[PDB]
């Protein structure tokens, strides 16, 4: 979790 | 967007967390075919620009035998693979000395384990730690924790009880996104609200990353909120990552979003009176939760399509 979009990576 | 490409392994976990965006448990069924995800794996190896796979679920080390076989056919090809776990697998330090010394083989750059109030009955503290402390041994895995959190469950006493397994690991705190089990098992006044339907000039998407689903769907990002809308790149059961790319920056949609952030979309429900007809909550924990619920429905995508295409034919 940093940015959004890779939040379940 | 054509350096990264993630993988959703499985619906099935061995937790059942409260607030899971996939309601992930030991009896989900949601999943792409094992041999179809060996051929996706097995291009994406292959493929000259992708740079980083990474593997996500549910839970991938619970049938750690498929992992493994992913990331030997990953092997050849050096491309770099990050893994997310729940570190279920942490109770023995011997399968965690096992699974390091895998993910030191194979490439592995980033290991991320979630750990906090939600997962805490699912999977011990200890488990948690001896990863942790077994990862000073691989300084070149670079180790996070997640902290899923809710007003009254703001993992305090989770961080002290992990004690110095945690120093020199980046710890990141995050509020829910209200999609999956967190709709229905969390009370909306214990989500943290940082962003309201006003504040429109800070509403813009951080990025595309595409992920191929475990509902056999394609999303333009990991957010958990993407995958309850009905944004997918795929038209086909075998399409290839150039298509899936080119689908991704020809979407007019994603396009016009990036170019113009939610504010676009939100002034024409505005103009039109359709913030309550559209459930469009007034405050959000996160900018995903109003990407979410303005797409989170084919009727709601669709009402924008006359605007998109005015867009379209006024700038291109
Ligand atoms: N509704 C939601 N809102 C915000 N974060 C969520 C969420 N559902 C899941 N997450 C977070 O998404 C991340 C990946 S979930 C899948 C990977 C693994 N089982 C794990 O738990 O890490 C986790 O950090 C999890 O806590
Ligand atoms: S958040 Fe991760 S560990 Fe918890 S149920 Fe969902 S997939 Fe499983
Ligand atoms: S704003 Fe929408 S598209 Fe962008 S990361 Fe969040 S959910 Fe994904």
């Amino acid at each position: 979790k940093s940015k959004e979009n890779r939040w379940i990576l | 967007y054509n350096k990264t490409v993630s993988i959703n392994l499985d619906s099935r976990c061995n937790a059942s967390c409260d607030h899971c965006c996939f309601s992930s448990s030991p009896t989900s069924t949601t999943r792409m075919e094992k041999e179809y995800i060996r051929e996706l794996v097995t291009e994406f190896a292959k493929n000259k620009t992708i740079q980083v796979i990474s593997f996500t679920g549910g839970e991938v080390f619970l049938d750690y035998k498929f992992l493994k076989e992913l990331m030997e056919i990953i092997k050849p090809y050096e491309k770099q693979i990050t893994l997310i776990s729940n570190g279920f697998w942490g109770l023995s330090k011997k399968k965690v000395q096992e699974y390091f010394h895998d993910m030191n083989s194979l490439n592995v750059i980033a290991l991320t384990i979630s750990y906090d109030e939600y997962h805490a009955p699912f999977v011990k503290s200890s488990s948690i730690k001896n990863i942790l402390e077994h990862s000073r041994k691989y300084p070149d895995i670079d180790i996070s924790l997640n902290m899923a959190v809710t007003k009254d469950k703001m993992s305090n006493h989770i961080l002290e009880e992990l004690g110095d397994s945690i120093l020199g690991v980046k710890i990141t705190k995050f509020p829910m996104i209200s999609v999956g089990a967190a709709k229905t098992r969390i009370k909306q006044e214990n989500i943290h609200k940082f962003y309201s339907l006003e504040d429109e000039d800070s509403l813009h998407c951080p990025g595309y990353d595409i992920v191929y689903h475990h509902d056999g769907e394609i999303y333009p990002c990991a957010s958990p909120a993407i995958f309850e809308t009905k944004i997918t790149l795929r038209e086909e059961y075998n399409q290839s990552f150039e298509r899936t790319v080119e689908k991704l920056n020809s979407n007019l949609l994603l396009f016009i979003l990036r170019k113009e952030g939610f504010k676009w979309f939100l002034n024409i429900l505005k103009e039109n009176n359709k913030i309550e007809e559209f459930d469009i909550p007034y405050e959000f924990s996160s900018i995903c939760g109003v990407c979410g619920s303005l797409f989170n429905s084919a009727e709601k995508i669709n009402y924008f399509y006359p605007y998109m295409e005015k867009y379209y034919n006024e700038n291109f």
